[PDB]
RNA sequence: GCCCGGAUAGCUCAGUCGGUAGAGCAGGGGAUUGAAAAUCCCCGUGUCCUUGGUUCGAUUCCGAGUCCGGGCACCA
RNA sequence: GCCCGGAUAGCUCAGUCGGUAGAGCAGGGGAUUGAAAAUCCCCGUGUCCUUGGUUCGAUUCCGAGUCCGGGCACC
RNA sequence: GCCCGGAUAGCUCAGUCGGUAGAGCAGGGGAUUGAAAAUCCCCGUGUCCUUGGUUCGAUUCCGAGUCCGGGCACC
RNA sequence: GACCGUCGUGAGACAGGUUA
RNA sequence: GCUUGUGGCAGUCAAGCGUUCAUAGCGACAUUGCUUUUUGAUUCUUCGAU
RNA sequence: AGAACAAAAGGGUAAAAGC
RNA sequence: CCUAAG
RNA sequence: GGCUGGGGCGGCAC
RNA sequence: GCCAGUGAAAUA
RNA sequence: GCCCAGUGCUCUGAAUGUCAAAGUGAAGAAAUUCAACCAAGCGCGGGUAAACGGCGGGAGUAACUAUGACUCUCUUAAGGUAGCCAAAUGCCUCGUCAUCUAAUUAGUGACG
RNA sequence: GAAUGAUUAGAGGUUCCGGGGUCGAAAUGACCUUGACCUAUUCUCAAACU
RNA sequence: CACCGCCCGUCGCUUGUAGUAACGAAUGGUCUGGUGAACCUUCUGGACUGCGACAGCAAUGUUGCGGAAAAAUAAGUAAACCCUACCAUUUGGAACAACAAGAAGUCGUAA
RNA sequence: GCACGCGCGUUAC
RNA sequence: GAACCUGCGGCUUAAUUUGACUCAACACGGG
RNA sequence: GGUGGUGGUGCAUGGCCGUUC
RNA sequence: UCCCU
RNA sequence: ACCA
RNA sequence: CGAGGAA
RNA sequence: GACGAUCAGAUACCGUC
RNA sequence: GAGGUGAAAUUC
RNA sequence: GGAGGGCAAGUCAUGGUGCCAGCAGCCGCGGUAAUUCCAGCUCCAAUA
C-alpha cells in the first residue's frame, strides 16, 4: 500500500497541524503549507500553476483549484488540521487582501480540511516609503 | 559531366584481356601521418625553432582540380585501373 | 443571288388591284400585322393618301439618275405602303427632318421606326 | 555459454546413464544448434561443410512444386504440391503456402511467379520454413538433393535444423566440444562477422542435458 | 482701386432745386412763423400728447391739404 | 481711518502724495512728458505738405472699402504721413506733388474706427479748401 | 373515455416526473388532453398563458416559423403528426412520452449574460429558467430540422422525427438542439 | 578642324579603314542627288559637270559645304523642281592623327576625305535647257569653297544627262535600252507584234 | 583540415530504445465586436533531405551521399 | 573623362530560382455622422527603363544605351 | 572673356523620334449662400525671344548673335 | 617644431587651412 | 627644343545685319593662314649641380 | 543555300558536317 | 561547357 | 610582383 | 510442444 | 547630451560545443592507430564610453509666394544635445549684410 | 547602272499590306496622300566582300 | 447664431511699426591744458609845444622847466581758437532680423 | 435618354 | 447581395419642366 | 394703358401642411 | 430595464 | 430605445 | 439567384 | 533619460527601471 | 510562478 | 451745419448707388425694396 510520511501517529480524535500561509495580490494568488515552525515547506500552489492567462493568474477559479490541489496532497502528509496566515502584500501597498483570498480559505474548508487559528498578517510598517507612482500615481 | 558508371571500356589487365565491363568510381584521398618518410625525415625545425620548407606553400590556386576516374571490371577479376578526365566542375551519371 | 420578301410586283398589282381605293386594299390586310391591320381596319385618315402621291411624282419625275427629291412629314404613324419604296422621305423626329431611303423590308413597319427621335448616350466625367 | 564447460557439455556428458554399467551396444551423439533463424530467404546460408555430417534421422519429405513438371520434381522420391490452379485461389496465404512449404527441411523446388510475391505465394511461407532457396532447380530436385536428402553435410534451412557428429561411444572431449563447434561452420560463422547471433541452445547424445547454462 | 474715384457721384442724375416760388423770410420773422406753426395756442391747445411732428409733412401733398 | 492721512502737521505728506499718485493719469502724464511736441506736427493744430502719391487704404472688422489717402511730406518736420482725403471724389482734386493742409481726427491718436493706422485728414490742394472744390459754384483750378 | 392524441397516442402515457417541468409542460391537464392540436386558443395574453399551451401545440407554432413558406399553421400540424407516426415505427414508444423527454433535455441550465463595460466584453454565469428552458428545448429542436431539411428528400415529418429521437437520448452526435444545449452550457461555465 | 594639312596627297597608301580599321569617325556627307530626284530621265537634260584637276583629297567635311551652298542656290533661286546635284565624288581612306613619350605611334582615324583624281567628275548635277546660267553660276559658288579645283564644264553623253548622245536619244527616239540581242521582245517596240519580228528573227538565224 | 548537432506542416520545431507523425504560430471558416485586439470553437499540408542494408515491418537503427548549422586548430 | 548603384502599381519602397510579382499610402463605391475627419466593410492596378541576343519560355541571364544617384583623378 | 542654361497669355511655368500649344492665378459669366468665402464648370488672351538654314510645313530639329541666370580668372 | 579640421586601428597621409 | 591641336591674331566667298543699300561700319555658313608671353603634346640637352 | 552546326571570328559542311 | 553536344 | 609615353590609380598587348 | 498457429513478433 | 553593435577592457555568470601534454579504454604481435573523457583559453551571457571611438540618410506635407514645429517612410548602437563659426576647422569662397575706407582677396559684427 | 554587305536621291509602278481624305462611311466599288517590294536610274564604300 | 460651441500656441501669410539701450551727427553749455586780439592801469618814451635866462632889435639858436602825441612795458579784465573730459536738447540708421495687428492659412488640440 | 452612385419596393433561390 | 419596378443624383441630350434633401427629400408634389 | 401668364422671389406674404409632439 | 439611441 |  | 459583407 | 504599452500621432495621462 | 494592466507588455 | 440712436428734427413707401462710392465724434450705416452714402423735397439747430 501507500507509504505516507506524516509522522508515525494516527488516530481519527489526534489533530494535526500545518500552518497555511495565503497571499492574496489582485495580480497573483499563492497558498502555502508548512511546520508550525515554517521553516520546512511542504505544500505550495499559486494560480499561475493553474491558469494560461496571465490576468487570470488571480482569480477565484485558481483560487479553487489551487487549494483543493493543496488538501488532496496534505491528507497524503496526513495533516487535517490547518492554521491560517492571511496577508496581502502589505509592505506600502494596497493593505487589503486580494480577491483569491475568501476564495482560497473557502475551498479548503469545504474540501474538508479542517481550520486552527486564523490570523491576519498583512506587515503594516510605522513609517512608509514613497510608494507606487508618486504625487499624483497611477492617473486614467 | 554524365559520365555512366560501368562501360565496356575494353581494357585488360591481364589474366583476361577484350573488355569487361567495369564498375568505375572516381578516385578519393588518404591519410599518412607518422608514416611517411615525408615525415620520418620532415619532423625537425632544428628545432628550438623553425619556419617549415621552402615550398609550404601559399601560391596561387587553378580552380579546378581533375577527375580521378577508377574504372575497374570485375572478371578481369583487376585491377581498379586509373584514367584522367580533366574539366570542373561536374559530376557522375545523370543525364 | 438575293430577292425580296413576297414579291415587289405582286403587291404593286395586290395594292392597286381592280379597287386601288383605300391606300391599304384588304389585300394587304392579310399581310400586316395585327396592329397594323387593326388601324386601317379602324380609321385611317386620308392625309396619309396625299402624301402618298408626293412620294410619288418623287419616285418619277426624277432622272434614273438616282436623284429623287425629299418628301417632307410629320406622319410618323405612317405604316409604310409597298407603293412607297424606293422614295426618300424626311421624317421629322423632333428637331429636323430625317431623309430614309425606303426598302422592299421596312414595310408593314411605321415610318417612325427610322427618324431616331432621341441621340442615345455616349459616356464620361 | 561459449566457455570452458563446452567440454562438461560434451566430456563430463558423455557417460550420464540412467542404471548401471554403461549398456553393451552402440552409441548416439551431436550437437544440436540451427540454421540461421533468419527467414528462409534473403540471407542466412551458402556453402560450404563443416562438419557435422548425417542425413535424415525421421522422414525427409520437404517441398518442391510450381507446375505439372514439378509432379515428377516428386515422384521417384517424395515431396508436397503446390497444384497448378491454386496460385488464383488458394495455394497460399496461412496454411496454404504453408502446406507446400511447411514440412521439416526447407525446400527445393524452381521458380515461376510474377506480379505475386509480396503477400502471397513467395511471401508468406518465409521465415515459416520456405522461401526459394538455392537447391539446384534446373535438372531437378534430387542431385541438389543432396542438399535435401543424404549427404550432407548438414544443409541447415527454412526453420532451424541442422546436424552434428564426430565419435561413436567414447574418446572425444576437448575434440568432443570442439567436435560439436566442428559440427558447425556455415551455420556457426561465415562471411562478414559471424562468430555468433543467437542466445542458446541444446545438445547431449542420448544420456541427459549437456550444457547446463 | 483708384480710377473708381467718386463713383458714386458721377453716376449720380442731377436732379434740380424747386425754384423758390416765392420767398423765405429771414428774421424775427422765420422766429416768428415757426412760433406760429407749432407754438401758437392752437397747438398747444389740442392734447400735449396727440400733437403731430414738425415733418410728418415730409412734403406728402396728400396729407398736406387734408390738414389744412 | 482710511488710507490718507489725516494730520494737520501732516500737509507735506498728502501734498507730495497726491503730486506722486497723479502720474497715473495719461492726460497728465501725456502734456507733462512733452510728448505733444514730438508728434508729426509738433504740437502744431496743422501742417502743409507735398503729395508723395495717392495710396488707398482698406477698411476694418464689419466694413470693406478703398479709403483714399495721401502720403505726405511734411514741411519743417519732414515726415511720412498717412492722410485720408475726406468725401466723395475728393481724391480727383489731389494731383501729385501739390501742396496739402493736414489737420488730426478727433483727439490725436485713435483714427476714425474705419481707418487703420491713418491719423490725418487733407482740408486743402493748392492752399484750395477741400469743401470749395467739392461744391462747383466755388473754386477749381 | 379518454381522447388519444390524433387519435392514437393516449396522454396519461406519460407523467413528468420531474418537479421543474411539471407546471411548465402540458400533458398533464384535462383540458390538455386534446384530439388535435388546434386550438386558436388565446395563449400568449397574461404574462405567462403560454404555459396553459397543450405542448405540441407549441411545438406546430414553433414550428411554421420560416417566412414566405410559413405562416400557415392547417399543414403544420400534419409535418407534426407524420413525424409522430414515424417516430412510433422506430421505437414503438408513445411519441409524447418521447417528444417530452426530448423538451426536457435539450433546454440548457445555464446562460452567460452579455455585460460589457467600454468595449470589453464580459459575461456572468446566469442559471437558466423553466419556461425559458421549455421555450429554447423546442426552438432548439426545430431550429435544427430545417437545417439538414433543406436542398434535401429527407422531409421535416423525418427530419423532426429523427431529431426528437435523439434529442430525448442525448446523443451529443445527433441533435444540432442538444449540440448548442452543451455548447451554451460550457461557454457559460467558461465565462461563469 | 586641325586645319587642311593631313590635306592632300597620300604619305600612305589607301586605309579604307573597313574591316582592318574599325573607328571610322562616321562620314560627313550623307548626302548624293539631293535635288529634283525621281526625275524624269527626259525633261532636265543638258548637264554641267564639275571636274576636278588635281589629284587631292577633297576632304570630308569639305564635301559637305558643297552640298550645302550648292542646294542653297541651286534652289534658292530655280526650286525644287530644277537641281539634282549629283554628288558624284564621295569620301573613303580614313586619315589619322598623333599622341612611352615620343616612340612609334600609328594614327587614330580622324575624319574620312576623297581622291580626287586630276580629271574626275566632282559634285556635278543636270538640268534642263532653259537652267543654263542658273546652274553654271551656281556651281561657281563651290568651285570657291572646296580646296579647288573647277571644271565647270558643259557636257554630252552617254546619257546621264541630255545629253549628247544628243544625237543619239534624240535619235533612238525610237525605242530605251536593249535592243541587245534578238528574242524575246518583252520592250514593247511596236508594233504587231511577236509574230512579224519572230518570222524575220529566224529568218537569219536560219541563215546560218 | 578535424571534431560535435541537425535535415519533419508554408514558418519554428517535437518525436516509440522498430508498430501513430505531433505541438506552437502563420493561413482559413464561424461566433463576438463602435474600432482593433485579445478571446472562443473547427480545420488545413507531410518520400519525416537522398541511397541502400537490419527487421515481419523502421520518423526511429547502422553505412554512405549532399546540404545547412556549431564549434576548434593551423596557414609556406 | 575612369570604377560603382539602381529603376517594378499613382507614390515610397519589397521579390524571383528563368514560369509566379508585391505590400504600405493613395484611390473608387457603400457604412457610421446632422456634416466633415477618424474608423468599418468591398474593390481595381502593373512593356518590372529602352534595347537587341540566348532560351521552349526573360522583370530576372548576357551585350549596347538613356536617366537619377554616389566614389576616385595621386607623385 | 570662354562652358552649360531659361526665353511660351495679364505674372510664375511643360511639349510623338516636329505636324496640336497648356494647366495655375489674375479674370469676367455662372452653379452655390440668407449674402459671402471656399469650391466646380465655362470665356478670353500669343509668330512658344530676333536672325539665318533642314522639311511639304519648325514654337519644337539645327547654327550665330541676344537678355537675364549657376560653375573657370600674374607670380 | 606646433594647431585644427578630414582619411587611417597605428605609424602617419592631405597640391586643405594655420603659425615659427 | 621641335609641333600648334588648344589660345591669340589676321584672310578669302558673300547669305546676312546695317529700317532704303551685301563691304561706310560689320559679316553665317564654308575655306586659306600667321603667331610662340597660354595651354597641350614630346623627352633631345642638362640630377657624374640648373 | 539567305539555316544549322555549344559556345568569339573566320574556315569550312546539303542524300551532309545540318534534322 | 557535352553520356552526348562522343 | 611585374609590363607603364616618367612614378601612381587604372588596363593586361604578363 | 510441434505438423495446426494468429498477431506488429510464438516458448520447454 | 545620446549611443556597449564594432575594438578593447572587465564578473560569481552559460542547462550545454571545442579545447595540449601527461593519465584512461579499445585493437594488433608491436611499432603503432582509433577512442572517451580533459585546465586554461575560445565561443555564449552581463557591465563598461572623464575607454578607442562613434552622432544617418528621401518623400509627401497652402491658405500670393517660398516654406516645417507635421506625419509617411527605408533604415545602423545611437542619427549632434546644449552650446559655436566662413573661426587656426567652410569645399565652392574673394561666402551674403552690414561696419571701418576716397578704395578693402584685410580687419570686426552679424546670418547657418 | 556585277556577287555580297553597306549606304544617297528623287523618278516609273497601269503594284500590294495601311495611317490620312474624297462621291466618301460599315464585305462601298473608285480614286486618293506617307510607308511597304519591284522596275530602268543616282550618290558614295569595305582588314575580316568581288 | 447656444459643442457640428468657444479657443491656444508653433510656423506661415496678409497689412503694417520703428520703441528702450548704445553709437553717429547737429545745436548749446561746462571742465582740462595752452595760444591770445583788444582795452583800463603801470613804468617807461618824449616828436610837438608853452614859459624864463643867454647868443641878435628880429626869423633863428643854447640850455633850465612844464604840458604832451607815436613807440615800448609789466601785472590785469579777457574776446576768439585749439586740445582734454562731461552734460543737455534734438535728429539718424540698413539686408536678415524684430515688433504689431488679423484670419474657415498649416499641425495638433491646451483651457 | 445611359458608364455609373443612392432610396422605397416587386419576384426568388 | 439578385433580376426587374419606381423615385433622387450624375452624365448625356435640340430638350431631357421643375420642387424638395438628416430624421422634418427620393412611388412625396395624389408625379 | 390693360388683360393673361405652371414665369421670379416661401427669406415680402396670406391660406394650408410637415416638424419639434 | 436604462446599458445603446 | 434596447433587452427576448 | 444556391438565402446575401460593413451596416 | 532608457524602456515597455496606448494611440492615426504620444519622447503624454498607465506600467518597468 | 511572481509582478504589473482595462487587457498585456518589457521586467524577476 | 444736420434730420437712425446719443443729439432738436422725415412713418417721404422719392430718384441714383449695391459692403462699391462714400458716411460715421462713439454705437454703427452700405452687399437691389439703404430712415447715416449721392441728391430732391420737407423739416431742425445756432443765426451775421
Amino acid at each position: 500500500e501507500v507509504i505516507s510520511y506524516g509522522p508515525p501517529n494516527v488516530g481519527a480524535n489526534e489533530n494535526v497541524f500545518g500552518v497555511c500561509h495565503i497571499m492574496a495580490t489582485w495580480n497573483d494568488t499563492f497558498i502555502h503549507v508548512t511546520d508550525l515552525s515554517g521553516r520546512e515547506t511542504l505544500v505550495r500552489v499559486t494560480g499561475g500553476m493553474k491558469v494560461k492567462a496571465d490576468r487570470e493568474e488571480s482569480s477565484p477559479y485558481a483560487a479553487m483549484q489551487a487549494a483543493i490541489d493543496v488538501v488532496n496532497r496534505c491528507k497524503e502528509l496526513k495533516i487535517n488540521a490547518l492554521h491560517i496566515k492571511l496577508r496581502a502584500k502589505g509592505g506600502v501597498e494596497t493593505k487589503q487582501p486580494g480577491p483569491g483570498a475568501q476564495s482560497a480559505l473557502r475551498a479548503l474548508a469545504r474540501s474538508g480540511m479542517k481550520i486552527g487559528r486564523i490570523e491576519d498578517v498583512t506587515p503594516i510598517p510605522t513609517d512608509s516609503t514613497r510608494r507606487e507612482g508618486g504625487r499624483r500615481g497611477r492617473r486614467l | 559531366v554524365n559520365v555512366p558508371k560501368t562501360r565496356k571500356t575494353y581494357c585488360k589487365g591481364k589474366t583476361c584481356r577484350k573488355h569487361t565491363q567495369h564498375k568505375v568510381t572516381q578516385y578519393k584521398a588518404g591519410k599518412a601521418s607518422l608514416f611517411a618518410q615525408g615525415k620520418r625525415r620532415y619532423d625537425r625545425k632544428q628545432s628550438g625553432f623553425g619556419g617549415q620548407t621552402k615550398p609550404v606553400f601559399h601560391k596561387k590556386a587553378k580552380t579546378t582540380k581533375k577527375v580521378v576516374l577508377r574504372l575497374e571490371c570485375v572478371k578481369c577479376k583487376t585491377r581498379a585501373q586509373l584514367t584522367l578526365k580533366r574539366c570542373k566542375h561536374f559530376e557522375l551519371g545523370g543525364e | 443571288f438575293t430577292f425580296r420578301g413576297k414579291g415587289l410586283e405582286e403587291l404593286t398589282a395586290l395594292a392597286s388591284g381592280s379597287n386601288s381605293e383605300k391606300l391599304i386594299s384588304d389585300e394587304l390586310a392579310a399581310l400586316f400585322d395585327a396592329k397594323t391591320r387593326r388601324r386601317v381596319k379602324r380609321g385611317i385618315s386620308e392625309k396619309y393618301a396625299k402624301f402618298v402621291n408626293k412620294v410619288r411624282r418623287s419616285k418619277e419625275k426624277c432622272p434614273a439618275g438616282e436623284k429623287p427629291v425629299p418628301v417632307k412629314t410629320h406622319y410618323r404613324s405612317m405604316i409604310v405602303i409597298p407603293e412607297l419604296v424606293g422614295g426618300i422621305v424626311g421624317v421629322y423626329n423632333g428637331k429636323e427632318f430625317v431623309n430614309v431611303e425606303v426598302k422592299f423590308d421596312m414595310i408593314g413597319k411605321y415610318l417612325a421606326e427610322f427618324a431616331m427621335t432621341y441621340k442615345p448616350t455616349t459616356h464620361g466625367k | 555459454i561459449t566457455s570452458s564447460q563446452v567440454r562438461e557439455h560434451v566430456k563430463e556428458l558423455l557417460k550420464y546413464s540412467n542404471e548401471t554399467k554403461k549398456r553393451n551396444f552402440l552409441e548416439t551423439v551431436e550437437l544440436q544448434v540451427g540454421l540461421k533463424n533468419y527467414d528462409p530467404q534473403r540471407d542466412k546460408r551458402f556453402s560450404g561443410s563443416l562438419k557435422l555430417p548425417n542425413c535424415p534421422r525421421p522422414n525427409m519429405s520437404i517441398c518442391i512444386f510450381g507446375d505439372a513438371f514439378d509432379v515428377d520434381r516428386a515422384k521417384s522420391c517424395g515431396v508436397d504440391a503446390m497444384s497448378v490452379d491454386d496460385l488464383k485461389k488458394l495455394n497460399k496465404n496461412k496454411k496454404l503456402i504453408k502446406k507446400l512449404s511447411k514440412k521439416y527441411n526447407a525446400f527445393i523446388a524452381s521458380e515461376v511467379l510474377i506480379k505475386q510475391v509480396p503477400r502471397l505465394l513467395g511471401p508468406q511461407l518465409s521465415k515459416a520454413g520456405k522461401f526459394p532457396t538455392p537447391v539446384s532447380h534446373n535438372d531437378d530436385l534430387y542431385g541438389k538433393v543432396t542438399d535435401v536428402r543424404s549427404t550432407i553435410k548438414f544443409q541447415l534451412k527454412k526453420v532451424l535444423c541442422l546436424a552434428v557428429a564426430v565419435g561413436n561411444v567414447e574418446m572425444e572431449e576437448d575434440v568432443l566440444v570442439n567436435q560439436i563447434l566442428m559440427s558447425v561452420n556455415f551455420f556457426v560463422s561465415l562471411l562478414k562477422k559471424n562468430w555468433q547471433n543467437v542466445g542458446s541452445l541444446v545438445v547431449k547424445s542420448s544420456m541427459g542435458p549437456a550444457f547446463r547454462l | 482701386t483708384l480710377a473708381k474715384a467718386g463713383k458714386v457721384r458721377k453716376q449720380t442724375p442731377k436732379v434740380e432745386k424747386k425754384d423758390k416760388p416765392r420767398k423765405t423770410p429771414k428774421g424775427r420773422s422765420y422766429k416768428r412763423i415757426l412760433y406760429n406753426r407749432r407754438y401758437a395756442p392752437h397747438i398747444l391747445a389740442t392734447d400735449p400728447k396727440k400733437r403731430k411732428s414738425p415733418n410728418w409733412h415730409a412734403g406728402k401733398k396728400e396729407k398736406m391739404d387734408a390738414a389744412a | 481711518g482710511v488710507g490718507k492721512p489725516r494730520g494737520i502737521r501732516a500737509g507735506r505728506k498728502l501734498a507730495r502724495h497726491r503730486k506722486d499718485q497723479r502720474w497715473a493719469d495719461n492726460d497728465f502724464n501725456k502734456r507733462l512728458l512733452g510728448s505733444r511736441w514730438r508728434n508729426p506736427f509738433m504740437g502744431a493744430s496743422h501742417a502743409k505738405g507735398l503729395v508723395t502719391e495717392k495710396i488707398g487704404i482698406e477698411s476694418k472688422q464689419p466694413n470693406s472699402a478703398v479709403r483714399k489717402c495721401v502720403r505726405v511730406l511734411l514741411r519743417k518736420n519732414s515726415k511720412k504721413i498717412a492722410a485720408f482725403v475726406p468725401m466723395d471724389g475728393c481724391l480727383n482734386f489731389l494731383a501729385e506733388n501739390d501742396e496739402v493742409l493736414v489737420a488730426g481726427l478727433g483727439r490725436q491718436g485713435h483714427a476714425v474706427g474705419d481707418i487703420p493706422g491713418v491719423r490725418f485728414k487733407v482740408v486743402c490742394v493748392k492752399g484750395i479748401s477741400l469743401l470749395a472744390l467739392f461744391k462747383g459754384k466755388k473754386e477749381k483750378r | 373515455t379518454q381522447p388519444k392524441l390524433f387519435g392514437k397516442w393516449n396522454y396519461d402515457e406519460v407523467k413528468i416526473q420531474d418537479p421543474c417541468f411539471q407546471n411548465y409542460i402540458a400533458c398533464t391537464t384535462t383540458k390538455s388532453q386534446v384530439f388535435v392540436p388546434h386550438t386558436a386558443g388565446r395563449y400568449q395574453v397574461k404574462k405567462f398563458r403560454k404555459t396553459q399551451c397543450p405542448i405540441v401545440e407549441r411545438l406546430i407554432g414553433t414550428l411554421m416559423f420560416h417566412g414566405r413558406n410559413a405562416g400557415k399553421k392547417a399543414l403544420c400540424i400534419k409535418v407534426v403528426k407524420n413525424a409522430f407516426e414515424i417516430i412510433h415505427l422506430v421505437t414503438g414508444r408513445n411519441p409524447l412520452e418521447v417528444f417530452v423527454g426530448a423538451v426536457q433535455n435539450a433546454g440548457p441550465r445555464e446562460d452567460s449574460t452579455r455585460i460589457g463595460t467600454a468595449g470589453v466584453v464580459r459575461k456572468q454565469a446566469v442559471d437558466v429558467a423553466p419556461m425559458r428552458r421549455v421555450n429554447l428545448a423546442i426552438y432548439f429542436i426545430i431550429k435544427g430540422c430545417r437545417e439538414s431539411a433543406f436542398k434535401s428528400m429527407r422531409s421535416i415529418a423525418e427530419t423532426l422525427a429523427d431529431e426528437i429521437i435523439n434529442a430525448e437520448k442525448n446523443n451529443t452526435q445527433s441533435s444540432w438542439a442538444i449540440r448548442k444545449k452543451d455548447e451554451i452550457e460550457k461557454v457559460a461555465k467558461g465565462n461563469r | 578642324r586641325r586645319p587642311a594639312r593631313c590635306y592632300r596627297y597620300q604619305k600612305n597608301k589607301p586605309y579604307p579603314k573597313s574591316r582592318y580599321n574599325r573607328a571610322v569617325p562616321d562620314s560627313k556627307i550623307r548626302i548624293y542627288d539631293l535635288g529634283k530626284k525621281k526625275a524624269t530621265v527626259d525633261e532636265f537634260p543638258l548637264c554641267v559637270h564639275l571636274v576636278s584637276n588635281e589629284l587631292e583629297q577633297l576632304s570630308s567635311e569639305a564635301l559637305e559645304a558643297a552640298r550645302i551652298c550648292a542646294n542653297k542656290y541651286m534652289t534658292t533661286v530655280s526650286g525644287r523642281d530644277a537641281f539634282h546635284l549629283r554628288v558624284r565624288v564621295h569620301p573613303f581612306h580614313v586619315l589619322r592623327i598623333n599622341k612611352q613619350g615620343m616612340r612609334g605611334a600609328w594614327g587614330k582615324p580622324h575624319g574620312l576625305a576623297a581622291r580626287v583624281d586630276i580629271g574626275q567628275i566632282i559634285f556635278s548635277v543636270r538640268t534642263k535647257d532653259s537652267n543654263k546660267d542658273v546652274v553654271v553660276e551656281g556651281l561657281r559658288r563651290a568651285r570657291y569653297k572646296f580646296p579647288g579645283q573647277q571644271k565647270i564644264i558643259l557636257s554630252k553623253k552617254w546619257g546621264f544627262t541630255n545629253l549628247d548622245r544628243p544625237e543619239y536619244l534624240k535619235k533612238r527616239e525610237a525605242g530605251e535600252v536593249k535592243d541587245d540581242g534578238a528574242f524575246v521582245k518583252f520592250l514593247s517596240k511596236k508594233g504587231s507584234l511577236e509574230n512579224n519580228i519572230r518570222e524575220f528573227p529566224e529568218y537569219f538565224a536560219a541563215q546560218a
